[PDB]
């Protein structure tokens, strides 16, 4: 596998978005992964509607701003037959009535694939061959809110208690040697000011730090 | 598991 | 006009590039604008050759790695009949022999349109109705070199003596009021590591800050 | 004013 991967360099990733005061990270993580897969299928990068997911996917088990799951989001897109563009269905960071219109849909999926749980090498292989991957992580620590740069390593991080959904867009390493100071390249949904540019380098191959490889998946397009 | 807010 | 526009979310914009030690920003700004207009015309996003412009547009008045102007580049593309892809005419950041190949051309323009100088409302109308717009700006400040987050505002910025070419890919605002804390979304050519993933928010409706609306133009395709 | 090239 490549020593480094960065799907942003290849056109797979939309700009950093901001969920604001709505517990909708699961929706941003799912649209990030579907955006990468729809791009690989069509050559066209089109931002998808988190608000469509927040307002419409309660039947699949999501709870809007009260939380949800990326896999249930991909299940909604499958059952619904489509998912609207963000341009047509803007984000307002509150729970609202579903306004989905098929004429505005720009994405579809047939289900989703789960990465072998707990296995960072399985996630490295999925990232290298598929594109961006949705993942769950433990973001429940003040060090995460205040993160600015460098490889994030939180001693109290859990790989099982996962309260946040984010997007792995790549992996890399700091310094001349490919095997040390390794990290996952993670797109967050807290705006471009958080993390200096909205991304965080999470320690890689350090025992599934913060659970990045515990519950990783991507839509089937 | 728990919801991913 | 729309309260906000972001052409990156519609597939019009290539990933951030890096001009390195060569004064070729005018070339990156021009290929960025032509990339957006070719996408609007064909639905296909194809990275364009800045090296083609650096090496071949001296007759039109450009000076390669010593500087140039986006309108002279769009004039070159018109007189030349074409512009090669980035893949077929790679970037090497030094002045080289013109190797333009018509068989590798993936873009054309019939000339260019100029935005009324100095008018940010005219630039806003161009950005909203056309796509990404080439603009000149005053980037001669350490505050720009070390920019990372927020709306950029530099007291020493000039609106008339401009040393850099960049691409306005949209505009937006912070907060809930669309009529204040406004910004221009600007793509730079200093690599993704610079700024916010290669981008900067420049203060909008603050008296043509840093000259963004002084010398704006777009190719006609 | 000055005629700066856009480097
Ligand atoms: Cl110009």
């Amino acid at each position: 596998l490549p020593k480094s991967v960065d799907w942003r360099k290849k056109g797979y990733v939309t700009p950093v978005k901001n969920q604001k005061q709505c517990g909708s990270a699961w929706a941003f993580s799912a649209t990030g992964a579907l955006e990468g897969q729809m791009f690989r299928k069509t050559g066209k990068l089109v931002s998808l509607s988190e608000q469509n997911l927040v307002d419409c996917s309660r039947p699949q088990g999501n709870q809007g701003c009260n939380g949800g799951f990326m896999a249930r989001a991909f299940q909604y897109v499958k059952e619904n037959g489509g998912l609207d563009s963000e341009e047509s269905y803007p984000y307002v960071a509150v729970d609202e009535i579903c306004k989905y219109r098929p004429e505005n849909s720009v994405a579809q999926d047939t289900g989703f694939t789960v990465v072998a749980p707990g296995k960072e090498k399985a996630l490295m292989k999925a990232v290298a061959t598929v594109g961006p991957i949705s993942v769950a992580m433990d973001a429940g620590h003040s060090s995460f809110q205040f993160y600015k740069s460098g490889i994030y390593f939180e001693p109290d991080c859990s790989s099982k208690n996962l309260d946040h959904g984010v997007l792995v867009v790549g992996y890399g390493f700091e310094g001349a040697n490919s095997q040390n100071s390794k990290y996952w390249l993670v797109k967050n949904s807290w705006g471009p000011e958080w993390g200096s540019n909205g991304y965080v380098k999470i320690a890689k191959d350090k025992n599934n730090h913060c659970g990045i490889a515990t519950a990783a998946s991507y839509p089937n397009v | 598991c728990k919801k991913k807010k």
